[PDB]
C-alpha cells in the first residue's frame, strides 16, 4: 500500500468481487435455491405459493414466471431466471416451469465437469452441439396432424387444452375450460388456418358468483352503465330489422366550440337572445340525426351534459358515458361497424350489428356492467369468468390465458408432441448413445445433458409421491426395447403410460424452446468470473 | 465480468472498453486504460481488450528500469523506436488479397463472446448488413439492431429494411389492414389531429352566426391534409409529430395505415430503406416522392408488434430483430454484432 | 344592489375618452333607479343577506339610501330568511322589477338600542296575516358560559311544553314514578 | 447463498403449513360464537378518531381487522364476495371454509394424506352436496299466496341472528311488503332508510310514499292536496350557457345593464314554460338560488332544491313520472301524480312525507333505535334481510334452515365415500364431518350439547324423515315445517360453493413468500 | 417581438391562414435558389417549414451555435453575413468547391476544406490521438506555434 | 374544559358527556342514550 | 492489514532533507540575538510555573520543547 489511499474506481468499500471456485459455487447454489422452489410446483401434482406484495396485495399461483416477477431477490445469477420464465411466458407462454427446472439441472451437472478441471467453455460447447442432436432426435418422431379434417382437428385442440388447464388452482372444471378455450379459436382465425390474431380475444374477469358460471360470450363487456336509466335496461331489436345499428361516437354532445381558446363577444341583446336559440338547435339537431340513421345505442367518449338525458330519451335511444378510448376499439370490431368522427359523416352503413345488448344485475350492489352478444361467428370472443375469491378470478385469467397460448401455437403446422415426461426420456437416450461415439474431452459434456433432461420425469414422480429410480428406469428400458416414443410419466395414475390412450398433447414449439433457453442461459452463467455488485 | 453499478443495471461484459464504462474510474493514472479503450472501439471497434492488456504490459516491463538509474525519458525513447518499426513490419504481414474476392474476418471477431459457436448462423447476416451500404457512406445508423426481450437467439432472422416499435395504441389501428401487397411509404413531419396550428391560439368572434363557421372552418383543415394524402394513394403514413384519432380513423375507411410517435433516427432508415423522401407538407406531396417495397407484414415479436419492410430492390437499411431469455443476453449479441459489422 | 356584475366574465372597453364620463353616470345611475322604485313603495328599512362574490351594497349606493332616510342592514344569514320571512310576514323580494308594496311588511316601531356598549335592533309589533307568529328572547349574562347555559336551561323548558301539547297529560314527579312502579312490579313478580 | 434480500421472510417448510391452518383457526375462532339467534355481537375498536362499531355481520368484522397472515386474507375476501353477492351468509362462508381446513389438518398430520387428494376428495363430495340440495328445493311460485307467506318466513331466519330477533315479527312484514313493491326488483339503491334515533326499537315503520329528508324552500306551504310532481335534473340556476368562451363586451354600462337583465328574462322565460304543465310542485336535484325560486310564488308551485340523483331515481319510482328537461315540448314529456304532500317532523329535523303516490316501485324505510350503533345495526340487519328477498323473486327456489340443510348434505357425502374407496375416503368423510360443525355451533351458542343433540338430528334424517330439524328454543328435535325456518336456494349453493373453492386455496401452498413492506 | 398572436376574424381567414405562411417562406427561399446557392449557414434553430422548400431545391443546411463559430465561417469563404431573409448579394456570396460529410472519430463532421485556388484564411489542424489527456496539451502546444508566428510581425 | 380555548359550564347531562371524550367504548354508548332522550323528548335526558 | 503501524507513509529524498535543514538553522535563529555583549535576554515558562531568564545558550535549548525530532 505503501502508506497512501489506493482506490481505483469509486465506492471501493462498497463493491464486492468474487472469483475463483467460490464465485462459481455461489452461482449453481444459487439456482438450486431457485430450482427447489420451482421443482415443488412442477406437474399436476405440484402446489401453488403465495405472493405478498410490498403494498399488501397477495398472488396464489404455481406459474415461474409470475412468482419469480413479483419475487424480490438480491443475487443476480437468480435474477436473470426471473427473466428465463419471463422469456417463456411473452412468447410460447407454456412451460415456464419446465426451463427453470431444466436451466438448474444443466448447472448441477456442470459444477461436477468444473471440479473435475474441464473449462467451462468446453461445458457450453458441449451443451450446444447436444441441444441441436436432442431437436432433430424429436423432430423426427413426431407426426404431422395436418392431414386431418376440422372435425379431427377440433380433438388435438381438446387434447393439448386439458394438459395446460392442469397443476394450477380450479383444476375441477378443466373439462368445460377446455371446451370454451378452443371454440374461441374456432371462432376467431384464418380460412386457411394459420397465423390467427390473439389480440382480438379478450380477457375480462369478474369477481362473484361461482366458478360454474362461466361461458362464453361474444361481444363487448363494458363497465359502464347506460346513462339516465329510466330506460329498459335489455334492449331488443325492431319486429323487422337488418340489425340493432349500433352507434359509436368519439365526441360528446356539445354545441360546436373551436378546439383553440376563443372569445365571443356579445355587444348587445339581440346577440344575445340568438345564443338561445342557437342553443337548443344544436341538441335538437344532434338527436334528429341518430334518428334519421336508425341507429339505437349511441356509444359516447366524453359522455354528455344532462341536456340529452331526456332529449335521448324521447327517442328511445340508449346511451353511454365516460367509455374508454381502448375500449372504443373493442366495440367496432364486435359489431363490424365504422367510428363516426361526427355528425355530419354519419350515415347507416357505418352502423355496427350485434344480436342483443343487455345488462347483468350480478350480486346485490356491485356495479352494473354491459353485456353484447352476436347473433353470428365474429372476429370478437370475450372471456367471461367468475369466482367466488378475489384470488379465484384472478389466478384463472392467467391460467385460461396460458390455455389459450397452447392452442394458438397449434395453429402453425405440423408441430405437435405428447407430454407427461416421454419428451425428455426420448432426447436423453439420443444424446447419451453419441457420446460412446465421440469420446475424447467432450464425452462427459453429454452425459451431463443427458442427465438434465431425466429430472424432469424425476421432478414429475416426487409430486405424485413415487420412486424417481423405478420410474426413470421403466422408461429407458422401454425406449430401447421399442421405439414408440409414447411411454411417459403418469401423475394421476389411470394406468396405461402410453401417452396416445391419455391423450395428454403438448406444442413441440413449447418444448423446442425449453431447451433453448435452458442451454443458452447455462452458457452466458458459465462464463461469469469476477463478480462485481454495488451496495445499495 | 459480471458488474453491477450504484443503479442496480446489471451488466455482463468481456469487452475492454464496456467494462470501463461501467465502473468510475476516480484515479487519474488508470484513466488512460479508458481512453484507449474507448477510441479503439469508436474506430475500428475490436482490440480493445488487447490494448489495455498491451499498454499495461509496457509499464510493466518499465517497472523495473524505473527502480534502475534509467532516466523516464530514455525509457520512452525505446518505446517510441519500436512502435516506428512495428507499423512497417504490420504492413509486411498483410497482403493485398484482391483476389478471391467478410465471410473469416466476421467470424473471429465474434470470439470471446457470445454466439460465437453459433457463427454457423449470425455471420450470414452480418455479410450482407454491410454490403447494402455504398461505398464512401457506410453509414453507422442503418445498420441499426432493435432488442426484443423474451425468445430464443436462434429464432432471429434477416430483414431488407428497418423495423421499429409502435409505442401507441390506436383506436383505429385493427380497422386498418396488417397485409399490403403493393404499400406505398409516404413520410410526413405534419402533425395530424384537432388542435392550435401555429404557436398560437386565439380567436375573436362578434356573431354567434359567423361563430359556427370557425368550428366548421378547423374541421375543414384537417380533413384537407387528409384528402389531399389520399388523393395520392399512400397506404403507409410515417409522423414524428402525434397522431390523434381523428386522423387515424380517417385512415380507417380507406384502408391506409396510420403512424406515429416514431423516433427521429428511426424514420431517417425509411428514407433509404424504400429510397423515398420527407415531405413537411401535405400540398406538396408527389407521386414521384412516394416508397414501395415488395410486401407489408405485421408480425408479433415478444408481445410486441413491429412493422416490416422487406422486398425492396435497392435499400441500404439492415434491422436485426434478436431474442434472448435475459435482458443482457439480447444486449451481448447486438454488442457482438456492432463489433462484427465493424470489422468487415 | 351594486354595478352590474354578471357571472359571466365581462369585458368594458372603452374605445373614445368621452365614453368614461357616460360610463361613470350610468353607474350611478343604475344605482339611483333601484333606489327611487324603493322610496316609491315607502319602504324605511331593507334587509339584505349576506352576499357572495361582490359586495352586497357598495358604497355609492349608500348615499342614495341616507338622503332618503331609509335604514340599511347587510350581513344576514341565509338561514335566517325563512324566519323573517314568517315573523314580519314580508314576502322577499329578489328583483327590482318584482318589488312592489304587497310584498312589504308593516312594523310600528323600528329602533336600534345602544345599550351597555351593545347594540341591538328591534322591532315593536307585528301587523299582517300570518297563520304562524314568531317569538325571539334576548338573552344575557356574566360570561359566555354563563349566556350558553342560561339558552340551554331554555332547551329543557322548552321540550316540556312540547311534551305535553304533544302528548297530552302528565304525571307526578320528585321520585313518584320510581317507587310506585318498583312497588306495583314486586307484587306481580312473585307471583310469575 | 441467500437469493431474497434482506428483511424477507419466507417458510418452506412445516412452519408454512402450520401456520396457515392455525392463520385460520383464530379467523373461525372469531366468527364462531357469531353464528345462531343466540350468537353474540362483536366490538371493533378504530385505530382512530375513536369510533365504536358493533356488528353481528362477519364481512365487516374481518374487512375492518387488520389481518396480515394471507391465510386470513383468503377468508376475508369470500366474505365480501358473499356480501356483495347474496348479500347474506359471510359468517357461515368463513366458518364453513375454516371447518374444511379443520378436518383438512389431521390427514396430513395423522392420516398422511395428500393435499391434493384432499382437494379432490372434495371435488366428488361436493357434487353430491349440490344435488342433495336440488332435489330438497320446493318451488313455490306457482301461487302467489304461498310465495309471499314463504317470504315471510326468510325474512325471521335472517333478521334472528341480529338485534332485532325479538321484534322480528313485526319486522317480517315489512320487509316482505318492500319487496312486493319492487315487483321483482333485485336493486335495493331503489329503497331509502332513514335511521331516526330515540324512541322503541318497534316503532319502525313502512310507509306507502316517498319520505324526503329535504324541505321546501322558502314560502312553500307545508301541506298541500292534489299537486302534481316534476324532476329537472340540469342548471336553471343562473344559466352559463354552454361553452365557456363566451364574453360580453360593453362600450358603457348602460348596456352592461341590459345585458345581465336578459339573463334574468332567460331564467323568467324557463319558469313561465314550466306553468305550462299545471303542475303544484317542481323539484330540483340542483339547488334554486332565491331569484328563481320567487317566481314559483305568483305560480303556486312547490320547489325543492339540493336532491341527490341517488334519491332522484328513488323519487322517479315512487311518482312514477319521468324525468323533464327541454321543457319546450310538453307533449312528450311525462309527470308525476301524488294525492297528499305534507311536510312532517321526526325528532329535531323536520321531513317531507308523501302519500297516495301511484306508483309502488320504491319506498322508504324509517327506524328507531336508542343509540348509534343499535341504527346501524338495523341497517345492516334490513340490507341482509331485503337482499336474500331480493333475490328470491328471481331464483324461487326455497331450502329449510335450521340445521336441516346441512346435515341433508351430509346424507349424500356418505354414500359416495364408499365407492370412491382409495385413501379419498377419508377426504370425502372429513367433508361430512365438517358439515356437522354448522349445526353443532348453533348449539353451543345456546348452551346445549354438541354431542348428544346432534346425533339426535342424526339418526332422525336416515330413518327416512327429512323434515327434522333443530329447535334452539325448546333445545330438541322439531319439524322445521312448522316452525317456519327456510332460506333461500341460492344461499344454501353460495355457501357451499364458496366454502369448497376456498378451502381449495390454502390447501394448494406449500411456501409463503413475504416481501419487505413499504 | 411583442405580444405574437394569431389573428382570425372569420372563417374565411382562418381557411388560407394554413396556406399562407407555406407560401411566404416559398417566396423568401425562391429568391436564394435563382441566385445558385447550394449551402446555407444558420446561426440558431430553424423552423420545420423553413426546411421543407431548403430540401426541395437541394440546400445544405448548417447550425453554427453562439457567434465565434460563425465569425470564423464567413473568413473562410470571404461572405458578409446580413440579418435579412431576402435574396443575398452577389458580392457577398464565398465560395466553396466541395461539402464532404466522412466518419473519422465514429461522428459525422462537416468538411468545409478549401483547394489551391479560391484560398481560404483560419485553417484548422484534425489531431488524432489515442487520449484526451494528450489532446489536450498538444492544442496548447500548436498554440505555441501559432503565437511564435505572431512573434514575425510586429519586430 | 375543550381542547381547544373554549370552556363550557354545563349542568346538563348530554353537553356533559358530549364534550367529554371517553375511552371506553361501551362507555361511549351512554353518550348516544342522552342524544335520544334529548331529540325525542328534551327533559329528563341526565335520569336515563 | 495496515503492514507497518508505524508511519506507513513516508517522506524520503529532498524533502526529508529541506525538513532537518529548516528545523536546524530555526534553533540557531532564536539565539542570534543571544551572541555578543549587547545581547538581549530570553524568558522561558515551564509546565511548573518557574521562570527561567537567562541569555546562555544550553539553558535556553534544554527548557524548550521542539516536536521536530532532527532539531
Ligand atoms: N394430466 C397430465 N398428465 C400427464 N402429464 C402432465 C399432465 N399435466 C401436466 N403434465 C406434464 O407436466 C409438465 C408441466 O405442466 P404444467 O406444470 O401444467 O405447465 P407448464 O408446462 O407451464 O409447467 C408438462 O410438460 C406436462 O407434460
Ligand atoms: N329459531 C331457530 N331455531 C333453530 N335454528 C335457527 C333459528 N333461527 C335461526 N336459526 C339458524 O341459525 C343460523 C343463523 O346463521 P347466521 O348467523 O345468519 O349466519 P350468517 O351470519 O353467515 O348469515 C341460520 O342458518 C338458521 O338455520
Ligand atoms: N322542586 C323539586 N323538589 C324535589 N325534586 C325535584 C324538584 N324538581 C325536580 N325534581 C326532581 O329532580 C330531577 C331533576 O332532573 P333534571 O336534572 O331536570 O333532568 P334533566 O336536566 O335531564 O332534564 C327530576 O327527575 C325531578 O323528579
Ligand atoms: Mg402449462
Ligand atoms: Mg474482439
Ligand atoms: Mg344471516
Amino acid at each position: 500500500e505503501m502508506g497512501r489511499p489506493f482506490i481505483i474506481v469509486k465506492d471501493q468499500g462498497n463493491k464486492k468481487r468474487q472469483h475463483g471456485l467460490e464465485a462459481k459455487k455461489s452461482h449453481i447454489l444459487a439456482a438450486r435455491s431457485v430450482a427447489s422452489i420451482i421443482k415443488t410446483s412442477l406437474g399436476p401434482r405440484g402446489l401453488d405459493k403465495i405472493l405478498i406484495s410490498p403494498d399488501g396485495e397477495i398472488t396464489i399461483t404455481n406459474d415461474g414466471a409470475t412468482i419469480l416477477s413479483q419475487m424480490e431477490l438480491d443475487n443476480e445469477i437468480a435474477k436473470l431466471l426471473v427473466q428465463l420464465s419471463k422469456s417463456q411466458d411473452d412468447e410460447i407462454g407454456d412451460g415456464t416451469t419446465g426451463v427453470v427446472v431444466l436451466a438448474s439441472a444443466l448447472l448441477d451437472q456442470a459444477l461436477e465437469l468444473i471440479q473435475k478441471g474441464i473449462h467451462p467453455i468446453k461445458i457450453a460447447n458441449g451443451f450446444d452441439e447436444a441441444a441441436k442432436l436432442a431437436i432433430s432426435k424429436l423432430e423426427e418422431t413426431c407426426d404431422d396432424i395436418s392431414a386431418s379434417n376440422d372435425e379431427l382437428f377440433r380433438d388435438f385442440l381438446l387434447r393439448a387444452a386439458k394438459t395446460s388447464l392442469g397443476s394450477k388452482i380450479v383444476s375441477k372444471d378443466h373439462d368445460r375450460f377446455a371446451e370454451m378455450a378452443v371454440e374461441a379459436v374456432i371462432n376467431v382465425m384464418d380460412k386457411d388456418r394459420k397465423d390467427v390474431d390473439f389480440d382480438l380475444i379478450k380477457m375480462q374477469g369478474r369477481v362473484g358468483g361461482s366458478i360454474s358460471d362461466s361461458k362464453l360470450i361474444n361481444g363487448v363487456i363494458l363497465d359502464k352503465d347506460f346513462s339516465h336509466p329510466q330506460m329498459p335496461k335489455c334492449v331488443l331489436p325492431k319486429e323487422g330489422s337488418d340489425g340493432v345499428k349500433l352507434a359509436i361516437l368519439t365526441c360528446p354532445f356539445e354545441p360546436p366550440k373551436p378546439k383553440t381558446k376563443h372569445k365571443l363577444d356579445i355587444s348587445s341583446v339581440e346577440e344575445y337572445q340568438k345564443l338561445q336559440t342557437y342553443e337548443q338547435d344544436k341538441f335538437k339537431e344532434m338527436i334528429d340525426d341518430v334518428k334519421k340513421a336508425g341507429a339505437d345505442v349511441v356509444i359516447c367518449q366524453w359522455g354528455f351534459d344532462d341536456e340529452a338525458n331526456h332529449l335521448l330519451l324521447q327517442n328511445d335511444l340508449p346511451a353511454v358515458r365516460w367509455v374508454g378510448g381502448q375500449e372504443l376499439e373493442h366495440i367496432a370490431i364486435s359489431t363490424n361497424g365504422r367510428i363516426v368522427p361526427r355528425f355530419q359523416d354519419l350515415s347507416k352503413d357505418k352502423l355496427g350489428t350485434c344480436s342483443r345488448i343487455y345488462e347483468q344485475e350480478f350480486g346485490t350492489t356491485k356495479d352494473r356492467m354491459l353485456i353484447i352478444e352476436q347473433s353470428k361467428e365474429t372476429k370478437t370472443v370475450t372471456c367471461f369468468v367468475r369466482g367466488s375469491n378475489k384470488m379465484i378470478v384472478d389466478e384463472a385469467e392467467r391460467a385460461l390465458h396460458d390455455s389459450l397460448c397452447v392452442v394458438r401455437n397449434l395453429v402453425k403446422d405440423s408441430r405437435v408432441v405428447y407430454g407427461g415426461g416421454a419428451a425428455e426420456v426420448t432426447m436423453s437416450l439420443a444424446v447419451s448413445e453419441e457420446a460412446d461415439k465421440q469420446r475424447g474431452i467432450d464425452q462427459y459434456a453429454f452425459r451431463g445433458f443427458a442427465q438434465a433432461l431425466d429430472t424432469i420425469p424425476m421432478t414429475l414422480a416426487e409430486n405424485s409421491g413415487l420412486d424417481p429410480i423405478g420410474t426413470l428406469s421403466t422408461l429407458k428400458s422401454k425406449q430401447l426395447k421399442e421405439k414408440i416414443s409414447n411411454i411417459g410419466v403418469d401423475c394421476l395414475g389411470y394406468g396405461s403410460n402410453d401417452m396416445k390412450e391419455l391423450f395428454v398433447v403438448d406444442p413441440f414449439i413449447g418444448k423446442k424452446q425449453q431447451i433453448l433457453l435452458a442451454t443458452q442461459l447455462c452458457r452466458m452463467i458459465l462464463k461469469i468470473d469476477n463478480v462485481i455488485i454495488s451496495g445499495k | 465480468i459480471l458488474i453491477v453499478t450504484s443503479n442496480q443495471k446489471t451488466t455482463i461484459s468481456n469487452d475492454g472498453a464496456t467494462i470501463l464504462k461501467l465502473l468510475d474510474v476516480v484515479h487519474p493514472a488508470a484513466k488512460t486504460l479508458v481512453d484507449i479503450s474507448r477510441a479503439q472501439d469508436a474506430e475500428v471497434g475490436d482490440g480493445t481488450t488487447s490494448v489495455t492488456i498491451l499498454a499495461g504490459e509496457l509499464m510493466k516491463e518499465a517497472k523495473p528500469f524505473l527502480e534502475e538509474g534509467i532516466s523516464s525519458h530514455l525509457i520512452m525513447k525505446g518505446y517510441r523506436k519500436a512502435v516506428s518499426l512495428a507499423v512497417e513490419k504490420i504492413n509486411e504481414l498483410a497482403v493485398d488479397i484482391t483476389s478471391e474476392k467478410l465471410e473469416r474476418c466476421a467470424r473471429t471477431a465474434m470470439s470471446s463472446k457470445l454466439i460465437h459457436n453459433n457463427a454457423d448462423f449470425f455471420v450470414k447476416m452480418c455479410v450482407d448488413a454491410v454490403l447494402s451500404l455504398d461505398r464512401n457512406d457506410l453509414d453507422d445508423k442503418l445498420i441499426g439492431i432493435k432488442k426484443i426481450p423474451g425468445g430464443a437467439m436462434e429464432e432471429s432472422l434477416f430483414i431488407n429494411g428497418v423495423a421499429f416499435k409502435k409505442t401507441f395504441s390506436y383506436a383505429g389501428f385493427e380497422q386498418q389492414p396488417k397485409k399490403f401487397n403493393n404499400p406505398k411509404i409516404l413520410s410526413l413531419n405534419v402533425e395530424l389531429e384537432l388542435k392550435a396550428e401555429k404557436d398560437n391560439a386565439e380567436v375573436r368572434v362578434e356573431h354567434v352566426e359567423d361563430y359556427q363557421a370557425i368550428v366548421d372552418a378547423e374541421w375543414q383543415l384537417i380533413f384537407e391534409k387528409l384528402r389531399q394524402v389520399e388523393e395520392t394513394g399512400a397506404n403507409i403514413v410515417l409522423s414524428k409529430l402525434p397522431i390523434g384519432d381523428l386522423a387515424t380513423q380517417f385512415f380507417a375507411d380507406r384502408n391506409i395505415f396510420c403512424a406515429g410517435r416514431v423516433s427521429a433516427d428511426d424514420m431517417n432508415r425509411v428514407i433509404q430503406a424504400v429510397g423515398g423522401s420527407i415531405q413537411s407538407t401535405t400540398s406538396d406531396i408527389k407521386p414521384e416522392h412516394l416508397g414501395t417495397c415488395a410486401l407489408f407484414e405485421e408480425m408479433q415479436i415478444g408481445s410486441e408488434r413491429y412493422n416490416l419492410f422487406q422486398g425492396c430492390p435497392q435499400a441500404k437499411t439492415c434491422t436485426l430483430l434478436l431474442r434472448g431469455g435475459a435482458e443482457q443476453v439480447i444486449a451481448e449479441v447486438e454488442r457482438s454484432l456492432h463489433d462484427a459489422i465493424m470489422i468487415v | 344592489i351594486s354595478p352590474p356584475k354578471p357571472d359571466t366574465e365581462n369585458n368594458i372597453i372603452v374605445n373614445d375618452y368621452r365614453q368614461m364620463d357616460k360610463i361613470l353616470k350610468e353607474e350611478r345611475a343604475y344605482l339611483l333607479n333601484i333606489c327611487k322604485k324603493i322610496k316609491k313603495a315607502k319602504c324605511n328599512v331593507l334587509l339584505i343577506q349576506k352576499s357572495i362574490l361582490r359586495d352586497a351594497v357598495n358604497d355609492l349606493a349608500l348615499h342614495f339610501l341616507s338622503k332618503l332616510n331609509i335604514m340599511v342592514v347587510k350581513d344576514i344569514e341565509r338561514e335566517e330568511i325563512e324566519f323573517l320571512s314568517k315573523g314580519l310576514g314580508c314576502k322577499p323580494i329578489a328583483d327590482i322589477e318584482l318589488f312592489t308594496e304587497d310584498r312589504l311588511g308593516s312594523a310600528d316601531l323600528v329602533e336600534e338600542i345602544d345599550s351597555d356598549g351593545s347594540k341591538i335592533v328591534r322591532v315593536t309589533g307585528i301587523r299582517n296575516n300570518n297563520a304562524r307568529p314568531t317569538v325571539s328572547v334576548v338573552i344575557r349574562g356574566a360570561n359566555n358560559m354563563i349566556i350558553d347555559e342560561t339558552e340551554r336551561s331554555l332547551h329543557d323548558a322548552l321540550c316540556v311544553i312540547r311534551c305535553l301539547v304533544k302528548e297530552r297529560g302528565l304525571i307526578a314527579g320528585g321520585g313518584a314514578p320510581e317507587i310506585e312502579i318498583s312497588r306495583r312490579l314486586s307484587k306481580e313478580a312473585r307471583s310469575m | 447463498v441467500q437469493i431474497f434480500g434482506d428483511q424477507v421472510t419466507e417458510e418452506r417448510a412445516e412452519n408454512a403449513r402450520l401456520s396457515a391452518f392455525v392463520g385460520a383457526i383464530a379467523v373461525g375462532d372469531l366468527v364462531k360464537s357469531t353464528l345462531g339467534p343466540k350468537g353474540m355481537d362483536k366490538l371493533l375498536q378504530s385505530a382512530s378518531s375513536n369510533t365504536c362499531m358493533v356488528t353481528n355481520d362477519g364481512a365487516t368484522i374481518l374487512k375492518s381487522i387488520p389481518l396480515d397472515n394471507p391465510a386470513a386474507k383468503v377468508l376475508v375476501n369470500i366474505s365480501k364476495v358473499q356480501d356483495d353477492e347474496v348479500g347474506d351468509g359471510t359468517t357461515s362462508v368463513t366458518v364453513l371454509s375454516a371447518e374444511l381446513l379443520r378436518e383438512a389438518e389431521k390427514l396430513i398430520d395423522q392420516s398422511k394424506i395428500h393435499p391434493q387428494t384432499i382437494i379432490e376428495g372434495y371435488r366428488l363430495a361436493s357434487a353430491a352436496a349440490l344435488d342433495a340440495l336440488t332435489k330438497a328445493a320446493v318451488d313455490n311460485s306457482h301461487d302467489k299466496t304461498m310465495f309471499r307467506e314463504d317470504l315471510i318466513h326468510i325474512a325471521k331466519t335472517t333478521l334472528s341472528s341480529k338485534i332485532l330477533s325479538q321484534d322480528k315479527d313485526h319486522f317480517a312484514e315489512l320487509a316482505t311488503n318492500a319487496i312486493l313493491r319492487l315487483k321483482g326488483s333485485t336493486n335495493l339503491e331503489h329503497i331509502q332508510i332513514i335511521k331516526i334515533l330515540g324512541g322503541k326499537l318497534s316503532d319502525s315503520f313502512l310507509d306507502e310514499g316517498f319520505i324526503l329528508a329535504k324541505k321546501f324552500g322558502n314560502n312553500q306551504p307545508k301541506r298541500i292536496e292534489n299537486a302534481k310532481i316534476l324532476i329537472a335534473n340540469t342548471t336553471l340556476d343562473t344559466d352559463k350557457v354552454k361553452i365557456f368562451g363566451t364574453k360580453f363586451k360593453v362600450d358603457s354600462t348602460a348596456k352592461l345593464a341590459q345585458l345581465e337583465k336578459a339573463e334574468r328574462e332567460k331564467m323568467k322565460n324557463k319558469i313561465a314554460k314550466i306553468s305550462k304543465f299545471g303542475i303544484n310542485t317542481f323539484i330540483n336535484r340542483q339547488l334554486i338560488y332565491d331569484y328563481p325560486e320567487q317566481l314559483f310564488t305568483d305560480l303556486g308551485i312547490n320547489s325543492i332544491e339540493h336532491a341527490d340523483f341517488e334519491g332522484v331515481e328513488r323519487l322517479a319510482l315512487v311518482t312514477g313520472g319521468e324525468v323533464v328537461s327541454t321543457f319546450d315540448e310538453p307533449s312528450k314529456c311525462k309527470l308525476g301524480e301524488c294525492d297528499v304532500i305534507e311536510e312532517i317532523m321526526l325528532g329535531e329535523q323536520p321531513f317531507l312525507k308523501f302519500s297516495g303516490c301511484k306508483a309502488g316501485e320504491a319506498c322508504t324505510i324509517v327506524l328507531r333505535g336508542a343509540t348509534d350503533q343499535t341504527l346501524d345495526e338495523a341497517e345492516r340487519s334490513l340490507h341482509d334481510a331485503l337482499s336474500v328477498l331480493s333475490q328470491t323473486t328471481k331464483e324461487t327456489r326455497t331450502v329449510l334452515g335450521g340445521g336441516c340443510a346441512e346435515m341433508v348434505m351430509s346424507k349424500a357425502v356418505d354414500t359416495e365415500a364408499q365407492n370412491i374407496d382409495g385413501k379419498k375416503s377419508l377426504a370425502v368423510e372429513a367433508f361430512a364431518r365438517a358439515l356437522r360443525q354448522l349445526p353443532t355451533i348453533l348449539a353451543d351458542n345456546a348452551g346445549f350439547d354438541s354431542s348428544e343433540l346432534v346425533s339426535k338430528l342424526r339418526s332422525s334424517i336416515y330413518n327416512g324423515i327429512s323434515t327434522s330439524g333443530l329447535d334452539l328454543n325448546n333445545g330438541t328435535i322439531a319439524d322445521m315445517r312448522q316452525l317456519g325456518i327456510v332460506e333461500s336456494y341460492k344461499l344454501k349453493r353460495a355457501v357451499v360453493s364458496s366454502a369448497s373453492e376456498a378451502a381449495e386455496v390454502l390447501l394448494r401452498v406449500d411456501n409463503i413468500i413475504r416481501a419487505r413492506p413499504r | 417581438e411583442t405580444k405574437g398572436t394569431v389573428l382570425l376574424h372569420n372563417a374565411q381567414e382562418m381557411l388560407d391562414f394554413s396556406k399562407g405562411e407555406e407560401k411566404q417562406i416559398d417566396a423568401m427561399m425562391k429568391e436564394i435558389a435563382d441566385m445558385g446557392v447550394e449551402c446555407i449557414v444558420a446561426g440558431a434553430g430553424v423552423g420545420e417549414l423553413a426546411l421543407h422548400y431548403l430540401n426541395r431545391y437541394g440546400i445544405l443546411v448548417l447550425k453554427v451555435p453562439s457567434k465565434f463559430e460563425l465569425r470564423r465561417l464567413c473568413r473562410v469563404c470571404g461572405a458578409t453575413p446580413l440579418p435579412r431573409l431576402g435574396a443575398p448579394t452577389p458580392e457577398e456570396l464565398g465560395l466553396v468547391e466541395t461539402v464532404k460529410t466522412m466518419e473519422i472519430g465514429g461522428d459525422r463532421v462537416t468538411v468545409f476544406k478549401q483547394e489551391q485556388g479560391e484560398i481560404s484564411r483560419t485553417s484548422t489542424i484534425i489531431l488524432r490521438g489515442a487520449t484526451q489527456n494528450n489532446l489536450d496539451d498538444i492544442e496548447r502546444a500548436i498554440d505555441d506555434g501559432v503565437a511564435a508566428v505572431k512573434g514575425l510581425m510586429k519586430p | 374544559k375543550t381542547s381547544r380555548g373554549e370552556i363550557i359550564i354545563s349542568n346538563d347531562g348530554h353537553t356533559i358527556l358530549k364534550q367529554m371524550a371517553i375511552l371506553h367504548p361501551v362507555a361511549r354508548m351512554l353518550v348516544e342514550v342522552s342524544a335520544a332522550q334529548d331529540s325525542e323528548a328534551g327533559d329528563g335526558t341526565t335520569s336515563v | 492489514v495496515v503492514f507497518m503501524n508505524a508511519s506507513q507513509e513516508r517522506t524520503t529524498g529532498r524533502q526529508a532533507q529541506i525538513s532537518n535543514i529548516t528545523a536546524a538553522k530555526a534553533v540557531a535563529d532564536v539565539i542570534r540575538t543571544c551572541l555578543g555583549p549587547k545581547a538581549m535576554l530570553k524568558m522561558l515558562l515551564d509546565p511548573m510555573g518557574g521562570l527561567v531568564l537567562t541569555n546562555d545558550g544550553h539553558a535556553i535549548l534544554r527548557e524548550i520543547d521542539v516536536a521536530h525530532p532532527a532539531a
